[PDB]
């Protein structure tokens, strides 16, 4: 239940930087894990997948070829080598936690970040970037898949993350009903495909932030643009 | 003295006896002889479960209807997903000998149990990843030969001590104690309503206990052989109890006598294990003879075979909905039946 | 048995005729919404 | 096609699969003994819930079940063998002990599986037979009809007379042995001394011959 | 048909051919579903399915000799039948050798076996009788050069080892059985042992050698040759049609 990352720093362009992942309270070798980027302005980007038992690897289309995804279950870790490095890739790194199996909630622990500076896929859009509200009132935001998210099985593959700036993202609503481990009830979400809703009623402290839907159809795993709340 | 008690009780056993001839005009044969059979129910094998390595020895349905956990005598518990045989979780047991399976009605825990004398809770839905024991419950004198869940917090559990206990989770002490049987208590049933459970022994003899009070409150003896297997009709006043003398038998909780027996010529194997339909039309009976039988509940007719296994049927089960109903065998394979 | 067989002596036994009848009514009932008495076309089945 | 959650979950049965398969071959190279005893016959010294025992001879495993009947006898069907403890020293519990051994033969699981009989008593039964204070023909009145064959395997210092009560007593439990057998398992009679250290050895060897029936049972030699 | 006599023996071929499918086909179907595979009963299904194809290639070659003669095409049907008669005999040994094995030592077959060596044993006896073809095959076979032009004894080394290996394999096992703990049930499993053997030597094994005899010196079948090619022929389908009998039904109805 813990994900502590170290690596980052002033790196120049076209150099290789490794990063590591230490995950410790969990069954590390039972568990799929991600590494997603964010830069500094924008977004939550998935960056790369190392599957459980090693068995499976994904990347992003952006940087496959020059990442390089492992893990060491004996030792508890979690690896990934960058090659030429560019302005461009220049991000804050997240270590994710994700269990697959039926009834499971993927994404549940996201570990703190690590600031490293340089110097087809369906689109997940939200159409709002940022509403005013105030405490106890009720709120609803909404984004829009490329395609549809229901698959032939009946699970529509739909994450929403609250971010609470200062923290590290973590997972609110999965499979577009299911509610997520430790949040309020007071969370909901809802929609059918290409047209998904998450509804926050009575709104509280420690709430206001940026929610990010995201899709696990397909395995590029695009993310939302956010939608920042704002007292 | 002790002759007067006995005197006393042959008394009023006699006297039970006469108020139930006094309570029987009409058999369910004679009412349900002018009624249209159930004909030919032709049902096939659409899921098998590989993965086990030894005799399974139960199993039980997730209320989800998905979901199924099974044990064998290789000392495994697996949840498996039905619909894609994909298995959800495989956890090794303490103890290799493992008899009962349950599935907790929430799906957040499973129970096991078995020659251990322990009733092992396993709590599927935390952190960490995995599976762990969350309660040892113990107090038994003998193996455990049934388990079930009332709650995410109350468990009934059937020994061979001649006994069954219902057990509070969170404390992990026996909440209340049910004695009465002579014999090894080798099944029990929870009513729909989870009021009041059946509990069938090696006396021949199923007994009606109340959870609430503590105290048995219905004695049937139809049986002359040990009772390996008792289901509650899925309207909660009828049971179908399945013994070693290769008969299945109905009892009615309101007629306090057997409604129908269950029996062919042709079997002579002995019953482990049985199970109604979502209706209650079909009992679901699984035999020695390697193969399952389907028989009208109504009217005493063999509907169908389950054969699809190359060794003893001793776990059945059929889902909430009625879509499927899985049988576990001593060929360490489960076969999901449409 | 002391008591037991003597609580269990007097039950509220209605006739077998009333028990047959409402079973039979109970599984008449619900006959048409299992899957087991008339198998359900593939369309609707899991398996 | 199933969607990657779904092959991920795939992933993870493939993974179960590989785990299972490998505790199943670890637990393939072990055999399961089902110790059985009526009481003070030493079931617990025979080798040097359940209570279970692991021992190693001749770089195999050999597990050994005790339980402290008709129900939970039934489990131990893929038993390898049950070994059967008989104390021989009295004679009041003797026959006692033929009726369980009777029972447990003739048990409709047990139809396939071998048993290795241990008459525990050895020194005492000399003792008992030596002091005369029990008559053991009274018990078993057929002593007048039974006889010592002529085929004999005595150790060298051994008594005729004790040694023909150990033979009839071997002979009163392998009757019933052999009375309905079928031939789809065998009894192994042995005698102990309850002090012998070469108890290990006798298992070993009468399971590495059960095992060779077995072979030749399901690979049509026999 | 050298001058007459063929049409019996055609016919009687061809009978035995049919009685061989079908005991073939029934014990495949029995054996890819409806049994467990323990240790040996992979060997009779892949004997049995060699065996099928055999009498497959048999009846496609044999009804032809007497219509439409063409002394062309009949050397490629007897070089492809020949690489199923291999190893159909390879399995043979395989599963003598087994036996010769789980009686030596039990313990270790029935606890230390690694559960895949049936598996491995039979590709690895498949591809190999896939070699060993090119005894009569001095056709172009060098395309580059060490190579035996026509004293090439490379398969009949290969046929004469599993014969030996078999009978070696059947004298050990005959052997330990007699110098061990008599249970006697020495009834059956002689006749057992000895079915095997004869099966083994008296049938099948004649067609094998004529083949290496005759691909050793290059006779044209002559005049006096018209009749013991078919007997070895009829020899080596009888000897397929009883291999499955021998092996799984016997056992079947033993209970
Ligand atoms: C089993 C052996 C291989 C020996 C080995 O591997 O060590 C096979 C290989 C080539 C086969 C001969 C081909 C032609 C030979 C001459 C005739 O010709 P046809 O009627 O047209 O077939 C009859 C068939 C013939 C007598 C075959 C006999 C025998 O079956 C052979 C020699």
């Amino acid at each position: 239940v813990q994900l502590v990352e170290s690596g980052g720093g002033l790196v120049q362009p076209g150099g290789s930087r490794k990063l590591s992942c230490s995950a410790s309270g969990f069954a590390f070798s039972s568990f799929g894990m991600h590494w997603v980027r964010q830069a500094p302005e924008k977004g939550l980007e998935w960056v790369a997948y190392i599957s459980s038992g090693s068995g499976t690897i994904y990347y992003a289309d952006t940087v496959k070829g020059r990442f390089t995804i492992s893990r060491d279950d004996p030792k508890n870790t979690l690896f990934l080598q960058m090659t030429s490095l560019r302005s461009e890739d220049t991000a804050m790194y997240y270590c994710v936690r994700s269990i697959y199996y039926y009834g499971s909630s993927p994404f549940d622990f996201w570990g703190q970040g690590t600031t490293l500076t340089v110097s087809s896929d369906i689109v997940m859009t939200q159409a709002t970037s940022s509403v005013p509200v105030t405490p106890g009132e009720s709120v609803s935001i909404s984004c829009r898949s490329s395609k549809s998210l229901l698959h032939s099985n009946g699970n529509t593959y739909l994450y929403w993350f609250l971010q609470r700036p200062g923290q590290s993202p973590q997972l609110l609503i999965y499979r577009m009903s299911n509610l997520a481990s430790g949040v309020p009830d007071r969370f909901s979400g809802s929609g059918s495909g290409t047209a998904f809703t998450l509804t926050i009623s009575r709104l509280e402290a420690e709430d206001v932030g940026v929610y990010y839907c995201m899709q696990h159809l397909e395995y590029p795993l695009t993310f939302g643009a956010g939608t920042k709340l704002e007292l | 003295e002790l002759d007067q008690l006995r005197q006393e009780a042959e008394q009023l056993k006699n006297q039970i006896r006469d108020a139930r001839k006094a309570c029987a005009d009409a058999t369910l044969s004679q009412i349900t002889n002018n009624i249209d059979p159930v004909g030919r129910i032709q049902m096939r094998t659409r899921r098998t479960l590989r993965g086990h390595l030894a005799k399974i020895y139960a199993m039980h349905w997730g209320t989800d209807s998905r979901l199924l956990v099974s044990a064998s005598q290789d000392g495994k518990l697996i949840i498996w997903d039905s619909y894609t045989t994909n298995k959800v979780h495989a956890i090794p047991l303490r103890s290799s000998w493992v008899m009962t399976c349950a599935y907790a009605p929430s799906g957040n825990y499973v129970a096991c149990g078995g020659l251990d004398n322990i009733c092992s809770i396993y709590n599927l839905k935390t952190r960490e990843g995995n599976v762990r024991v969350s309660r040892e419950l113990a107090g038994h004198t003998g193996y455990l030969s049934c388990c079930r869940f009332l709650d995410d917090n109350q468990i009934v559990t059937s020994s061979g001590d001649t006994t069954c206990a219902l057990w509070d989770i969170e404390t992990g002490q026996q909440t209340t104690t049910f004695t009465g049987h002579t014999g090894d208590v080798m099944s029990l049933s929870l009513a729909p309503d989870t009021r009041l459970f059946v509990s069938g022994a090696c006396d021949a003899s199923a007994k009606l206990w109340d959870v609430r009070e503590g105290m048995c409150r219905q004695t049937f003896t139809g049986h002359e052989s040990d009772i390996n297997a008792i289901c509650f009709f899925p309207n909660g006043n009828a049971f179908a109890t399945g013994s070693d003398d290769a008969t299945c038998r109905l009892f009615d909780l309101r007629a306090d006598q057997e409604l129908m027996t269950y029996s062919h010529d042709n079997i002579i194997c002995g019953i482990t294990s049985v199970s109604f339909s979502k209706s209650g039309r079909l009992l679901l009976a699984g035999y020695d003879d390697f193969n399952c039988n389907v028989w009208d509940a109504l009217k005493a007719d063999r509907a169908g075979v389950l054969a699809g296994h190359d060794n003893r049927v001793s776990c059945l089960g059929v889902t909430d909905d009625g879509m499927a109903v899985a049988t576990g065998s001593w060929d360490s394979f489960l076969k999901i039946w449409n | 048995l002391v008591e037991q067989l003597k609580m269990e002596a007097n039950i509220d036994r209605i006739k077998v005729s009333k028990a047959a009848a409402d079973l039979m009514a109970y599984c008449e009932a619900h006959a048409k919404e299992d899957p087991l008495l008339t198998p359900v076309p593939a369309s609707e089945n899991p398996f | 096609t199933v969607s990657a959650e779904d092959k991920a979950a795939a992933e993870r049965s493939k993974m179960i699969d590989k785990n299972l398969r490998e505790d199943g071959e670890k637990a393939r190279r072990t055999l399961r003994l089902l110790l059985l005893g009526a009481d003070n016959s030493g079931k617990s010294t025979i080798v040097k819930g359940i209570f279970e025992t692991k021992f190693q001879v001749d770089k195999v495993n050999f597990h050994m079940f005790d339980v402290g009947r008709r129900k939970w006898i039934q489990c131990f069907n893929d038993v390898t063998a049950i070994i059967f403890v008989v104390d021989s020293s009295d004679y009041n519990r003797l026959q006692e002990a033929l009726n369980d051994f009777k029972s447990i033969w003739n048990n409709r699981w047990l139809r396939t599986i071998s048993v290795i009989l241990f008459l525990n008593k050895q020194d005492l039964l000399a003792e008992k037979v030596l002091a005369g204070k029990s008559k053991i023909e009274d018990y078993f009145p057929e002593f007048a009809r039974y006889t010592t064959p002529e085929d004999a395997t005595p150790e060298p210092g051994e008594d005729p007379r004790v040694t023909r009560a150990k033979y009839f007593i071997r002979k009163e439990f392998v009757d019933i042995s052999t009375a309905s057998g079928d031939g789809r398992h065998i009894c192994y009679p042995h005698f102990t001394c309850a002090v012998d250290t070469e108890n290990a050895r006798r298992i070993f060897n009468d399971c590495k011959d059960i095992i060779l029936q077995m072979n030749l049972r399901e690979y049509n030699l026999v | 048909p050298c001058y007459n006599q063929t049409l019996s023996f055609t016919v009687l071929t061809c009978i035995i051919s049919l009685v061989g499918l079908t005991g073939n086909a029934v014990v495949l179907w029995l054996l890819g579903y409806r049994m467990r595979r323990n240790a040996v009963s992979i060997y009779i299904l892949n004997l049995a399915a060699a065996d099928f194809l055999f009498l497959s290639f048999q009846i496609i070659r044999l009804p032809l000799r007497l219509i439409n003669i063409s002394h062309l095409i009949r050397k490629i049907l007897v070089s492809v039948m020949t690489f199923p008669y291999f190893t159909g005999l390879s399995m043979l040994s395989a599963i003598s050798t087994e036996r010769c094995l789980s009686v030596l030592w039990p313990i270790w077959y029935r606890c230390r076996r690694p559960t895949h060596l049936s598996a491995v044993v039979c590709v690895l006896l498949w591809g190999l009788s896939l070699l060993f073809s090119m005894l009569e095959w001095r056709f172009c076979d060098f395309l580059f050069s060490s190579w035996c032009e026509t004293s090439d004894f490379i398969p009949v080394a290969w046929l004469i080892f599993l014969c030996v290996v078999l009978c070696v394999s059947s004298l050990v096992l005959l052997v330990r059985i007699l110098c061990g703990s008599r249970k006697m049930p020495l009834t059956r499993l002689y006749v057992t042992i000895l079915l095997t053997v004869l099966v083994f030597l008296l049938c099948g094994l004649p067609f094998g050698i004529l083949g290496a005899l005759i691909y050793r010196m290059h006779l044209n079948l002559e005049v006096l040759y018209c009749h013991v090619y078919l007997v070895c022929m009829s020899l080596s389908s009888l000897n397929s049609s009883a291999n499955p009998i021998i092996y799984f039904f016997v056992g079947s109805f033993r209970q």
